[PDB]
């Protein structure tokens, strides 16, 4: 409970028809980040040497 | 954003200020009040 999910907009899909090119571009966008209230609370072990 | 045709005066009109107050973990106090008291009414 020391970490958060700052999110502005969720996962959104968008469809555009570029008829001059005869394609169908698909765009997916979202805005998120990973932050913590305080500067501690994590530990990780690693292999030797 | 400072990129479109129109925008706002300063970053302060792009932020939300919360009154919420947070604190970290505090070391527990144990020895403070485990011994019983002796009332004294003199020097």
């Amino acid at each position: 409970d020391n970490f958060v999910m700052p999110r502005q907009r969720a996962v959104t899909v968008e469809r555009e028809r570029q008829a001059g090119k005869q394609r169908d571009a698909y765009y997916v966008t979202q805005r998120v980040n990973l932050q913590r209230y305080f500067e501690n609370g994590v530990v990780s072990g690693a292999y030797a040497a | 954003n400072q990129s479109s045709s129109v925008e706002v005066s300063s970053e302060s009109y792009e932020t939300i200020f919360s009154q919420r107050i947070i604190r970290d973990l505090q070391k527990e106090l144990v020895v403070g009040a485990l011994f019983e008291e002796l009332p004294m009414s003199s020097k």
